[PDB]
């Protein structure tokens, strides 16, 4: 089901109205809150001096109406931008006064549109709004993806519509929502009613406002076609974009007269029922993902912290991740072991960081899978599953598992490995440390044991989104820098966002690693071709490992292993935004440092301008050794 | 089959084995008891005479008689169990709930009819074994209860210690039955309790710091101490020689023996956990068993 | 209906154990997570290598039944603060290890006792745990009225149990707690399990918990009396307790076990759900506060913000205040036209502060009950319910009201006022600048007029609440003083508070106020007489009101106008708490200050101690002019 | 984990005591280990732990032309600044009679083992600047009878009144951290507006080497200091008292000061809130010095005549780095 409202500009009589049009499916109403035709004057007698009301009473609706119904809109004849004083003032003026009387009312949104290039004014009114009292209405801007005077009839002889393309001009409509958002200092409070025209522009004009925050896309009747048997639909290339806008969630609002006088308004809302009804079901990862999309997560502390209980419960229902484990296993013990010495051979197997045991039964079943036979220990630092494991080795397992309580960097083993197994991986892969961790633990692999995973490599991208710059900013708390929210990453679905170019691998480790001197610190430079006009806010990070030979497990999107939800994206945010142009080369630079007791990324952008070094000597953002 | 926290071990003058152990971590935690004819067998459960599984944990418990086995439960019910006719099997004959937390300690006063039972739940309590009944309940203490221990020969009197820091002799004659008793400065806390089996004017206590004393009541005054433990002295055993010799054991795992002036005759670190009990055998006066939550029997010789 | 747990110390199967109670009626489970006797050992060797496993699986029960069911116990042998030190290491580390136990599991409370005086390492211990991490257990200290040494049989000959009474002594375990809860710097996540007792101590004793956190009263089977039929019921003074406890809103706890052999558990829980069914229903002023118990309001800024159209609605609903007002006006009318001059005398009747009506229509009806003559002004300042009001007079009110859209310290009144009515008035009477407001009002009132109020008057009372004072506390902002939080007073239904001296008259305002000179500031001192010891944590506000002659409206709980929910009370903290002991006065002062911008209040405490003078300069808080 | 400057050094090598007190400690520990017929033949090993640029392998090698013994020198230290110093001492002047190693004491793989350590890892409240952990990571290389100097030291503390020192506490409020966070660490302080409310009393001690069987360098601790005076409290000045060798100390203790001694001023732990005490009541403080394996730090409560917040939980304001 979709949520929709209806847009009016001609009340008579509210209850009428109010009730005429929650009869025909809608969750809302967009109407005027004074007359629209009714221009007050604020300083010149006697016009000032018109008796009242001013509009009309708040008692025609209950509080929870108003709460939840009706959206206000501003008086179309209110030009704050005017090049005519008097009316600049009167404007102002009766802005603060819409503005005022939509909170008085605890109107949820109130509608103002984004028609011209120049809004400073209009932006430093509602700005100033803003920071008035605390009130808590939506301002939804009305804006179009084709400008009016982009898309009217060329039948001026002397005014023609000029022909040749410009890949610029067309997204005109973008800058101006653009500027006036940042004229409010991004607000939280200011989202987007993109208005859908008859004709679209290109993609790429589209596409320019991926990753803005969309509340409402505005439907006119006089773009919806006619079918067959008379009723309402959309051009295929409309549907897209309606999908598009279901996927990002948005509300919708049909506005205009009915233009199939065949039918009621109903038939509109029908079409678009029809449309949310016949899109594809949510996958299991979705599923999974449904509640968290765009919310920000402080990664892990994987060895300072001990996991809670219902941590381990949530991600041992993953669909892939084990079996895609147990058939590494498996893989490995036929390759080590010939049929000849099949029950002459005992591998010793090591589950490094063993949790409640789902590796450990993976091992079990790649064993009598490969008809091979193995010793089994399972390490795990966290006292607290070690008791869930300890129960199971008495319970089930039996003296073939070997529980041990500690860190994989402590313990002295009483024998050597033919294959250490672990899932010690983050977002970015390597931010938990597993490079360290197997690092210490290598010495009791024997000569010719294999790890698995045997590598890992992670990857960035660099991404447009203004609802997730926004998510970061919030992040703001007291007693500590001011600033350090950006200069941390956060394990984020990803979802109201754009990816401006391919993801380009960053770090990479091997195991078991018998460099001579062995350094786990890296510094690399990414180069990201952009083809767009946007603003950089982030690098979306994803990773990809080998557990043996040709088993993988992938959260880059191009490979991502289907079904597995252990693992959302890694965000790294940058303390500005930064501007790029089409054709234009985003260079970034990361490195990953470390000391005895703490390991940390810093990185910057260099092209097409510098940010600051974020996150200088882990000032913001360690990870605990 | 067998909980591995072995909590009493107790010999029958004719020379069986009454075992006592609780399961203390796991799945379930319940209590079992035990009877070895064969002591040597322990504690293995096919080559045991009797054993059955109790409701709850065995805090402590005492031999009524010849067949009887009294029990302090986790559950705040004293139990007594019947052995067989037959002895082959160990059969409920009250389990009375009047504790409000854990019993801690039991002991079976003088002349067999009735007992004493200390709790957590700072409260002792005579009991009519015939009756099934609690004749009288005591809130003396502060604190939990540790130790309860009637004397040798008079069934109106008996020890008792707690956390709250307090010894105190009992007797059920007089108006005011406890008075306060024990070392002049007040020292560290009483964690066990014997009566001397010959001289019943005489008992020895363990601290909470590995310290065994021996008291006087005539002097209500420390006689002599020594330092026997590295950490709390858990139980105290006297031989049944006419001299007797007295076992100490401990949270540190070990056993001591020692003579009449508390010197040192021996010891065993044979434990790899606490020591929970020991019991000289009735035939062999020089061998001693003890048990811990090793789930290791140990038959010791004893010079 | 109560919400109950059962106490047990005794678990054999957990699964068991578990459903019985739950068959039994309890809502939850008092259990230990570890064996009650099970004594580890964290340093010595061998006890030390103990095998595990160290105790039972979290897989016994799902995620939601540890969240919600069950409440953690520390073991009973756990001892931080005893005089051995290898105790006091174990205890350290075994306290340690079972409350991150706790945590991992995920359970909503855990109970520790304070058993003894000296606790300061066992909250050492507890203060750590608080600050690593974040896990979201509440911890309940389980304390009694009376501690065990002052309880127990007067049975040792050479040790009796002291008979004279001393009121300090049987306040023994309120301190306890108190030192407890100040050691661990008032974490609010320190909560009271209160142990009731078979004898309960005297008043003063339990008063003494008066505004302390109880989250919990913990009842033993042992205390129930037998009724004729051989159920369990409690004392009269229990009961007494029972409904103090169920009016503050707690969990109770059965502990012990089946004293009343002839029926089951349930029969304790069917005399708590019996005593709670038979309590007083909910007065209409408690149905309206039922979700506002110190709950913390910033006062409306009355002057420089404009009220919200359902703030309006809310207290419309008063169904005192305007029959009051009406009564009111009624009384003075007649004492103003006497019956010859009725159908001659035309009273003009302003009404200052109008909002949607309600006092215009309440004029109108005191009109025709006097049956006398009446020409009314409607002034409001606020042009949002000018809107309502102005649609009145159109429909309903006709000429006979004029509606006038102004600040009455503004308007230049075309003729003087008979009577002038208003309710511009706060919780501390004069704290919307009622004073300022009608003063500058008043020079169109006629030389005989009245007003309607006559005059009011503040009053104070010391309380003590440490719930309060947290909720204070955690009102620190970013990007302000970090203390004030402490300096401005809040509107709340205080509710886990005892009040320590009766109220006193603080400031008083009379209109019309033709002092040759008019000086709204004030300076006042106060002695309150305190006759318990106690804990003094600020200052609750009411006012009385006469608005005619006898007619009067009050929030002073002693002549509380009844119905009247249109005003809470007002609190007025002190930064830091100020101990007060038994036959002590308090002294406190209060100043009013202005200049042309701003009012505001400043306070300070004198005896038995000084605080810091508070709010210095309206540095914090001011009310706009 | 930060270096000292070569000013700190140079102010610090100006002290006329503390070196001749140390010398005096190698002399007759020398003495003491190696007999006049072994004289010639005895050659002890003298291993500095810490030995910044030099002034207390100079007062060894004084001990030993003093002593008429024969030793040989490992000058040990992890500022690798000041080993720029030692290495120029030891080429021009030293000669391999000295051999200048930068490291960590914690990790250095010693040649050979000690019978004499040598270092000043002091602080104002002996063991804050984290000698033992140090001096335990090293002891694996001093000799079964080796000799550390020092041989122990032991802090002290006392219950002080003064508000000015309150309110330099309380300026030092910071943007971007708790705002109490002040009050939550200690501070160097030649004390001096301020009122000593009971005579010092001993805090923690620490004793060198240390072989107890199992280490364990936390510590709790509980202090009653009567009072006679009416008063406010505002903070426990702390001082310290060590044993160089014998009867070879030196105090910083008002009492039992070492003359002349001007390397250490007293330190400072306040409380987030003064505490009125009266006539003839008891202060009581409860101080615990706590670790990890990466940090060290002090925790403190009052809790009499009335309890005040515990302070620095968890090392949340201050620890000492490892
Ligand atoms: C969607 N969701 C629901 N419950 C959650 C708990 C933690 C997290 C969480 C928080 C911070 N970072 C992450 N992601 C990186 C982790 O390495 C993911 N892995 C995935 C596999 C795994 C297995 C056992 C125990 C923990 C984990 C964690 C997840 C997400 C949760
Ligand atoms: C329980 N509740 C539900 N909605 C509320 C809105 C404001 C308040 C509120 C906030 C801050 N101070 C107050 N109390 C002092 C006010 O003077 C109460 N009067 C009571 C009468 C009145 C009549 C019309 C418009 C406003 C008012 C406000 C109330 C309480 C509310
Ligand atoms: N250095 C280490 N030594 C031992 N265990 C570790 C170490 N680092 C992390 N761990 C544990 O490794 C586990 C890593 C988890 N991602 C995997 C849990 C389990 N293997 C599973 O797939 O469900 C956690 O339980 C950590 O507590
Ligand atoms: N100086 C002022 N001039 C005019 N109106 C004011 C002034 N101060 C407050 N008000 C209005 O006075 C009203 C005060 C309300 N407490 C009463 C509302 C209404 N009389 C009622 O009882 O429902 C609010 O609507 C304010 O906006
Ligand atoms: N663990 C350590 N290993 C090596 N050197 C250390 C260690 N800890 C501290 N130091 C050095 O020890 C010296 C201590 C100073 N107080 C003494 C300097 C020199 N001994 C003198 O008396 O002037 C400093 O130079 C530190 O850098």
């Amino acid at each position: 089901r979709v949520s929709s409202g209806r847009d009016l500009n001609c009340v008579p009589e509210i209850a009428d109205t109010l009730g005429a049009v929650a009869k025909q499916g809608f969750d809302f109403l967009c109407m005027p809150v004074f007359h629209p035709r009714f221009k007050r004057e604020f300083i010149q007698e006697p016009a000032k001096n018109r008796p009242g009301p001013q509009t009309r009473s708040d008692l025609l609706l209950s509080g929870r109406d108003w709460n939840t119904l009706i959206v206000g809109k501003l008086s179309p004849w209110i030009r704050p931008d005017s090049k005519v004083e008097k009316i600049r003032r009167n404007s102002e003026a009766a802005m603060l006064q819409e503005l005022n009387f939509g909170a008085y009312l605890g109107l949820p949104a109130f509608l103002l549109p984004l028609n011209q290039e120049d809004n400073t004014n209009l932006a430093r009114v509602l700005t100033n709004h803003i920071h008035t009292g605390h009130h808590s209405s939506m301002f939804w801007m009305r804006v179009p993806l084709v400008a009016p005077e982009d898309l009217r009839d060329d039948i001026i002889e002397n005014a023609p519509t000029t022909h040749t393309e410009e890949y610029s001009g067309e997204e005109k409509t973008w800058m101006w929502w653009h500027n006036f958002r940042t004229l409010c200092d991004y607000s939280k409070r200011i989202a987007v009613a993109l208005e859908i025209g008859a004709d679209l522009p290109s993609n790429h004009v589209i596409d320019r406002w991926l990753g803005e925050p969309i509340k409402a896309a505005i439907l006119p009747t006089s773009i919806f076609l006619t079918n067959k048997k008379g009723f309402p639909v959309l051009s295929k290339m409309h549907q897209r974009l309606i999908f598009r806008l279901l996927k990002l969630e948005v509300q919708f609002i049909i506005t205009g007269t009915n233009h199939h006088s065949e039918k009621e308004f109903c038939s509109y809302l029908q079409y678009l029922e029809y449309l949310s009804q016949n899109r594809p079901p949510p996958n299991a990862y979705e599923l999974f993902a449904k509640g968290y999309e765009d919310y920000l997560q402080s990664p892990l502390q994987p060895l300072m912290d001990n996991l809670e209980s219902q941590t381990y419960e949530v991600f041992e229902k993953d669909p892939i991740k084990y079996s895609q484990y147990q058939q590494a296993i498996y893989k490995c013990l036929l390759d080590r072991v010939p049929e000849e010495e099949k029950d002459t051979n005992v591998q010793v197997l090591m589950v490094l960081g063993a949790g409640r045991g789902p590796l450990v039964n993976a091992s079990l079943r790649a064993a009598k899978q490969a008809d091979r036979r193995i010793k089994l220990y399972a390490v795990e630092k966290n006292p607290n599953a070690v008791v869930t494991l300890e129960n199971w080795q008495f319970e089930e397992w039996g003296s073939q598992v070997t529980v041990v309580s500690s860190d994989m960097r402590e313990w002295v083993a009483p024998e050597k490995a033919d294959i250490i197994v672990s899932e010690l991986l983050g977002s970015f892969a390597d931010n938990e440390l597993s490079p360290e961790c197997l690092d210490g633990a290598q010495h009791f692999l024997k000569d010719d044991g294999v790890s698995i995973p045997g590598e890992y490599t992670s990857f960035l991208a660099p991404i447009s989104s203004s609802k997730l710059y926004n998510e970061v900013r919030a992040c703001r708390e007291k007693d500590r820098d001011p600033e350090a929210q950006f200069e941390m990453p956060y394990v984020v679905r990803l979802h109201n966002f754009h990816q401006l170019s391919a993801p380009q691998p960053c770090f990479t480790f091997s195991h078991p690693n018998r460099d001579p001197m062995i350094d786990n610190n890296r510094y690399c430079t990414l180069e990201f071709p952009v083809e767009v006009n946007t603003v950089l806010h982030g690098f979306a990070g994803y990773f990809e490992t080998v557990l043996y030979q040709d088993i993988t497990l992938s959260i880059r999107p191009e490979t991502h292993s289907p079904g597995m939800f252990s693992w959302f994206p890694i965000l790294f945010p940058i303390k500005q935004p930064i501007t790029v142009r089409e054709g234009q080369t985003i260079c970034v630079r990361f490195w990953r440092c470390s000391n005895s007791k703490k390991v940390w990324y810093e990185w910057a952008v260099t092209a097409p301008v510098c940010s600051a070094i974020h996150n200088p000597t882990g000032r913001s953002y360690t990870i605990g050794l | 089959c067998m909980e591995r926290q072995l909590e009493a071990a107790r010999y029958r003058s004719d020379g069986a084995l009454l075992l006592g152990a609780s399961s203390l971590s796991g799945r379930c935690w319940a209590g079992s008891l035990w009877l070895f004819k064969d002591p040597c067998a322990a504690p293995n459960e096919g080559f045991c005479s009797a054993g059955v599984q109790t409701e709850a944990g065995v805090a402590d418990l005492t031999w009524v008689g010849e067949r009887g086995i009294l029990v302090a439960s986790d559950s705040g019910a004293v139990e007594l169990w019947e052995l067989d006719e037959n002895e082959t099997l160990i059969v409920s004959k009250f389990c009375k709930y009047e504790h409000d937390d854990i019993v801690s300690t039991v002991s079976v006063l003088s002349s067999g009819t009735q007992a004493v039972s200390g709790s957590k739940d700072i409260c002792i309590k005579v009991w009519d074994l015939a009756q099934q009944v609690v004749l009288s309940s005591y809130r003396a203490h502060a604190a939990q209860v540790t130790c309860v221990a009637a004397s040798p020969h008079k069934d109106s009197v008996f020890l008792s210690c707690s956390e709250d820091n307090r010894i105190l002799l009992w007797d059920t004659r007089c108006p005011k039955p406890a008075s306060q008793i024990g070392c002049s400065a007040p020292g560290y806390l009483p964690t066990s309790l014997a009566w001397h089996p010959q001289q019943s004017e005489v008992f020895v206590f363990g601290d909470e710091n590995g310290t065994v004393s021996l008291v006087d009541t005539k002097s209500t005054s420390c006689v002599l101490s020594s330092a026997v433990h590295s950490q709390c002295v858990t139980g105290l055993v006297f031989s049944p020689h006419s001299v007797p010799f007295l076992a100490s054991l401990s949270e540190d795992c070990s056993l001591a023996v020692l003579d009449s002036s508390l010197s040192e005759l021996f010891r065993s670190q044979a434990h790899r956990d606490f020591v929970r009990d020991a019991t000289w055998s009735p035939l062999n006066h020089s061998l001693l068993t003890t048990v811990g939550w090793d789930h290791q029997v140990v038959h010791h010789v004893v010079p």
